[PDB]
């Protein structure tokens, strides 16, 4: 019963951390493109 | 209390096994880069 | 705190040592007196070792005690055979009703716990995928951020 | 079928109305006088609150070698031996359990600090690869 | 969820080429061969409130802005209509093409721009305030599907030349050619992030192309099979889920195709259309699907 509760705890928080960890990774991806995109403007 | 602890102890022990191997992967990755 | 058992299919002895190292760092009356003394000393109080042995040729009393004892046994024994015969198996039936009730509770406990375990298992596979999704996206940035800088 | 105090097979079972559990009358009567509450659930319970459950004189046949002599000497001796050496051994089982629990908790804490220490370590090592 | 799952919608009179969910997700526009634009509810009882005329042709492509204010219709009488989402008036009619306008798309988050492609070989850019074409790109061949990037800097165009072409607005030159389809490309859709673009083609292969500043230079990311194209030669359209997780594509064998974007696995193969399907679309909040087919009817699948 208590073990199940522990597992529940274990789930909620693991994902949300990785979710926010993923959000930050997307930002670096989202900017690095723009500098490449601005290579065509100088040409 | 003994049973819930021993179960949760070896459960929390597997957190380390996972954590250690990821930490290790971050080292050779950054080192070789 | 969080360590997924069902999901983590891929160390217990290792992690036990690291948890061990952090632990290296951190109403009765007279009855109870004679009972605890008997158990501590490991000696049972001696009973009447008299009736069995005795000796032929005080013994007028010992004889009359024997007679009465025998009578009681025999009357009692006679009741017991007939009484015993009547009950010799009526109490055995009661013990079978008592036994089956315990194993029904063994099943009721077995069914709840299994369900709980199944639930936990299902729950894991959910997040282990989400963690897999996160790591793939993690590795994509890691190389994406490089390939942006290489070109700049 | 059993009593929920001694581990007997009761001769006059009686059920309490606050927590449905069958006890042998003598043993539940003793608990209420010691402290007037239900032993299992720790709820308010009195002697009048109890409800006797018919047992129709529980089968206990008298052995073939039954006399005043063994019943006075051998049988009664074994009963107060079996009461004495069990409760002493049961008192030995309580303390052990307590100690076990304590040490378990102690060990458990040390691992929590390792995980917390390694949770800061891993993600920052992964973050450094991202940087 | 709304009402009961299915919610079949009728009222149309000929083939239904196109359909779009409102940016809030509370109303719907459907269009096709009927020379009519219908505005219906997504909730309640899903009943008609607005009928929008103003065409002499088949209303090929339908789109929205990101606000839910301006309704853009590409018709088969060489003109594009610009309307308001409420009150139903002809706000801006733009006529520049010499042949049939196959598709239109509004540039989002930028200044108001629409790019269209037509059968004369032209891909044209349109500012809504100017009453004139801004830039004109003669490819050489018939152009079926046209969309922007998120940056409003490129035109991603599909034609019948088996080659997706990406035009730069600043250089006015042929920037990218994407090879990998063996037959004519009938429908393009750019994702909610701008990272990926989905393509149908007549060779019965649904392709995902990553549009990025940095490329692997061979952009054959994901391949879907099962989609059927036939003798009817319809313009088949594809659509992204709001979170980019599901993929819908119209098919000519009367089955509603929805794939999973990560496993490349057919999630849904919903039946219930007598005629071949033209466009399948996802509700922007909730997993509700409008599917539009040549059997004159609409379907609301609730996932």
């Amino acid at each position: 019963e208590e073990l199940k509760k522990h597992e529940d705890s274990a789930i909620p928080r693991r994902l949300e951390c990785l979710k926010e960890d993923v959000q930050r990774q997307q930002e670096r991806e989202k900017e690095l493109q723009h500098r490449y995109a601005d290579l065509l403007l100088e040409k | 209390e003994l049973s819930h602890a021993l179960y949760q102890h070896d459960a929390a022990c597997r957190v380390i096994a996972r954590l250690t191997k990821e930490v290790t992967a971050a080292r050779e990755a950054l080192a070789t880069l | 705190v969080d360590a997924l058992p069902y999901f983590d299919q891929g160390v217990r002895e290792a992690a036990a040592a690291l948890v061990e190292e952090e632990t290296r760092r951190y109403t009765d009356i007279m009855r109870n007196e004679f009972e605890r003394l008997a158990a501590r000393q490991p000696i049972e109080l001696l009973s009447m070792k008299r009736y069995e042995l005795p000796a032929p040729s005080e013994c007028v009393n010992n004889s009359m005690a024997q007679l009465e004892h025998q009578a009681v046994r025999i009357e009692n024994l006679e009741l017991m055979s007939q009484h015993g015969c009547n009950a010799w198996k009526v109490y055995n039936e009661n013990l079978v009703h008592m036994i089956e009730h315990a194993q029904k509770e063994l099943q009721k406990l077995r069914k709840h716990i299994q369900d709980l375990n199944w639930q936990r298992k299902n729950m894991q596979l959910t997040a282990g995928s989400k963690l897999r999704e996160m790591e793939s996206n993690w590795v994509s940035l890691v190389s994406k951020n490089y390939e942006i800088e290489r070109t700049i | 079928l059993i009593c929920s105090i001694s581990n007997e097979v009761p001769e006059h079972p009686c059920v309490s109305p606050v927590s449905n559990h069958v006890y042998e009358r003598r043993l539940i009567e003793k608990y209420i006088a010691e402290n007037g509450t239900d032993p299992i659930n720790n709820q308010p319970l009195s002697e009048e609150q109890l409800i006797d459950i018919k047992v129709a004189h529980p089968i206990r046949p008298k052995p073939p070698s039954a006399t005043s002599i063994p019943a006075i000497l051998k049988a009664l001796q074994d009963e107060w031996d079996a009461v004495m050496l069990h409760s002493f051994t049961l008192r030995q089982q309580l303390q052990t359990t307590r100690q076990e629990l304590s040490h378990a908790l102690y060990q458990h804490d040390a691992a929590c600090r390792v995980i917390a220490r390694l949770t800061k370590e891993v993600t920052a090592a992964r973050e450094a690869l991202a940087t | 969820s709304l009402q009961a799952p299915i919610m079949l919608l009728s009222g149309h009179e000929g083939e239904v080429y196109c359909c779009k969910f409102h940016p809030n997700g509370s109303t719907l526009a459907s269009a096709g061969f009927d020379r009519l634009i219908l505005l219906w509810n997504v909730y309640g009882d899903c009943d008609n409130y607005a009928t929008l005329k103003g065409h002499s042709g088949a209303v090929m492509e339908l789109h929205y802005n990101t606000d839910g204010s301006m309704l853009f219709s590409a018709s088969t009488d060489k003109t594009v209509a610009v309307w308001d989402s409420e009150t139903g008036e002809r706000v801006k009619r733009l006529k520049g093409h010499t042949s049939f306008v196959n598709s239109c798309y509004p540039a989002r988050r930028g200044p108001q721009l629409v790019c269209t492609g037509s059968d004369d070989g032209t891909v044209k850019l349109w500012d809504i305030r100017k009453k004139a074409a801004i830039q004109t790109f003669q490819n050489t061949y018939q152009v079926l599907a046209v969309t922007f990037n998120d940056t409003s800097d490129q035109i991603i165009s599909g034609g019948i030349d088996n080659d997706i072409k990406v035009w730069d607005l600043r250089q006015n030159k042929l920037t990218y050619t994407m090879r990998g389809h063996a037959d004519s490309v009938t429908g393009l859709s750019l994702s909610s992030e701008g990272s990926y673009l989905l393509s149908n083609a007549m060779d019965n292969t649904v392709r995902v192309w990553d549009v990025r500043p940095f490329a692997p230079k061979e952009r054959c990311v994901k391949i879907f099979q099962g989609n059927v194209h036939n003798f009817e030669k319809n313009l088949l359209r594809c659509s992204w889920s709001p979170d980019g997780s599901k993929i819908a594509a119209g098919s000519a064998d009367r089955f509603v195709y929805v794939w999973d974007t990560t496993s490349r696995r057919i999630l849904y193969k919903l039946p219930g259309h007598a005629g071949s399907i033209n466009e399948v679309a996802f509700h922007p909040d909730e997993p509700i699907i409008i599917s539009a087919s040549s059997d004159k009817r609409l379907y609301m699948g609730e996932i």
